[PDB]
């Protein structure tokens, strides 16, 4: 709190500049391409298309600071904070309420429709394979909606029959290492969905959904997780520019080895 | 009259009906600043962040020392207790870290406008001034109004001076560890170091630099007694002079090359490449003294492919030298000086 409070300046700037940039026209999707994926029921009608988005990681040991950066981003810029649990966004709450003033937390999965009926949803039932490699993240993000397709699809057809995401593009998702990979593009997809359907003043502007996972990748292992498919997984360390938007909040690990290794990274004390 | 901003409360029920179309207002370059905000004075919560957004618009110099209500969003369900838990106990954090966090950072700009609350309750705990004795628990907005209203600390110099300290300080905090950043981002990039020390080397560096001793001694030479910057009580932090001189002395000595060698070098018995930020303005002279110091050490050491060995060996021993550091690692974005009988061992 005493070199925080300087060293998590630099992590504001970051996200700022990430929330700030547009995308081109011909990056923005369009609610014909949605309506058109919920006119069908397999996934043979899902092409190579892109869905942009930013990430911000906060990483560290067990919450050597993390928790109050949230806190200090929910204080000052303008972000719709998540949960990856119940009683993670209690936790949140609980931390939020006790110095400013916060709207009551919900779960990310209360956020993009994650309801009773879609807990029964079978996970993994329809087949994929890999095209290329280095995968291309139009084929990551297939890959990621192939293997959640029942869910995905009662959304589009829920949302065919006030979300928050039409409040801010920045989503500050905690505990991001319960949440499973694949949940990842779901987001970022569900995030359209609400910009597609309504056409939010967001998306006349061009803006990219931009998330902010803070969680300890450690703390989870594979019997990989968001912020471990973030940090591993080549082609999305590239498109996101994790290296220049990531901090590590401290008080083997090879991958937080290398990340320090990596100068372009801030690390807070 | 002069440009002045409100902060509205109400003791019942602060809601439109209320608001209508009484109020309960408890909130109204360097020299001649505090000199104009001086000559000043005498002797609803919601984001459009924006702390506060303005309702309406609109004798009134009454209402600012005894607190009268005048008879004709987020922040609709203020609390008394709420102000008083969230804005400290203490009157003048009560009243400066009021005002300026939720009026002034915002009209003012600067570095503070982006530092939360607890930021700048922390700034003004070391903005020890003069505490004037009060001749008179709070329970309404009527009874936090006349404790805030006729405060020493609404008018005048300590008004006046606030933000400007505010400033200040996050100057010296943020210059501070801005240069033992550089020096640690310095260390960081090409140190190449077995795991556990790089590890424990920055978790050293990091605490033992900033043990809670030095940022006494920095918090205590960054009190003012007095809210003029003309009359400044301030003193020069030592932080920085003391975490650079003092401690790096025994990293640098302990965490040596000749201790390198001696364990990660298994001995079976040099180009310089610079990446240019500036040009710089002797100093070249000192560098290349300073490397050849360096590459002098390192083969006393060896000597008591291999060329990548002995050229690695001669990169690091460079890198672990303070005065070719201070001569030309200021200037340069990446510090690969060095392009890379059997030198051996793990890297």
């Amino acid at each position: 709190n005493f070199t925080s409070m300087h060293g998590v300046q630099p992590i504001l700037k970051r996200i700022r500049e990430l929330s700030q940039q547009q995308l081109d026209g011909a990056q923005v999707p369009h609610l014909q391409w949605f309506r058109d994926v919920a006119a069908l029921e397999s996934p043979a009608g899902l092409p190579l298309r892109e869905f942009p988005f930013a990430v911000y990681l906060i990483t560290g040991n067990a919450g050597s600071g993390k928790s109050t950066c949230v806190q200090t981003i929910n204080e000052v810029l303008d972000c719709v904070v998540t949960g990856a649990t119940r009683i993670a966004a209690q936790n949140m709450y609980a931390k939020l309420s006790g110095a400013f003033l916060s709207r009551p937390i919900n779960t990310i999965f209360h956020e993009f429709g994650f309801r009773g009926n879609h807990v029964q949803a079978q996970l993994g039932q329809y087949p994929y394979t890999l095209t290329s490699n280095p995968a291309s993240l139009e084929d990551l993000q297939r890959r990621d909606l192939t293997y959640y397709w029942e869910v995905i699809l009662d959304l589009t057809k829920r949302a065919l029959a006030l979300p928050a995401f039409t409040r801010s593009n920045v989503i500050v998702i905690d505990e991001a290492g319960l949440l499973g990979r694949h949940l990842l593009t779901a987001v970022v997809y569900c995030w359209w969905m609400i910009n597609a359907l309504y056409h939010t003043p967001q998306y006349a502007a061009r803006l990219r959904p931009v998330l902010v996972c803070v969680g300890s990748p450690t703390q989870t292992a594979s019997l990989e997780n968001v912020l471990t498919y973030l940090i591993c997984n080549r082609t999305l360390r590239e498109y996101a520019r994790l290296s220049y938007s990531w901090a590590i909040f401290i008080n083997i690990s090879e991958h937080i080895l290398s990340a320090l290794r990596d100068p372009n990274v801030v690390i807070v004390y | 009259p002069v440009e002045v901003t409100a902060l509205y409360a109400t003791d019942g029920c602060v809601i439109t009906s209320s608001i209508a179309l009484p109020v309960y207002i408890f909130s109204y370059t360097e020299q001649d600043r505090f000199e104009e905000s001086r000559a000043l004075y005498q002797a609803l919560l919601g984001t459009e962040r924006g702390r506060t957004r303005p309702m309406f618009v609109c004798a009134l110099q009454d209402a600012l020392a005894h607190g009268t209500p005048l008879q004709p969003y987020y922040g609709s369900a203020q609390s008394p207790f709420w102000f008083l838990s969230k804005f400290g106990p203490d009157e003048k954090s009560l009243v400066l870290t009021t005002r300026y966090y939720l009026l002034q950072a915002q009209r003012l700009g600067g570095a503070g406008a982006t530092y939360d609350l607890q930021a700048i309750k922390d700034i003004c705990a070391t903005y020890a001034i003069p505490h004037a004795p009060r001749p008179d628990s709070l329970t309404s907005f009527a009874a936090i109004t006349r404790f805030c209203c006729t405060s020493q600390y609404a008018r005048g110099a300590a008004a006046a001076g606030f933000p400007l300290y505010v400033e200040r300080r996050i100057a010296a905090d943020v210059r501070e560890t801005s240069a033992l950043e550089k020096f640690i981002t310095h260390d960081r990039s090409c140190l190449r170091v077995s795991d556990r020390e790089f590890i424990t080397y920055i978790y050293l560096a990091h605490f033992e630099c900033f043990s809670p001793p030095r940022l006494a001694t920095h918090l205590r030479a960054v009190t003012t007694h007095d809210p003029n910057p003309a009359a400044s009580t301030e003193q020069p932090s030592p932080l920085g002079r003391e975490a650079v001189e003092q401690f790096f002395c025994h990293v640098r000595a302990q965490l040596n090359i000749g201790e390198y060698v001696k364990h990660n070098v298994t001995p079976r018995e040099l180009d310089l490449d610079i990446a240019l930020k500036e040009p710089v303005p002797r100093r070249l002279h000192e560098a290349l003294g300073h490397f050849r110091r360096g590459a002098l050490a390192a083969v006393q050491l060896l000597f008591p492919l291999t060329m990548r060995g002995v050229a690695r060996v001669i990169q690091q021993a460079v890198l672990l030298d303070r005065d070719f550091v201070e001569a030309i690692g200021s200037y340069v974005k990446n510090f690969l000086l060095i392009d890379t009988h059997s030198l051996g061992g793990d890297y």
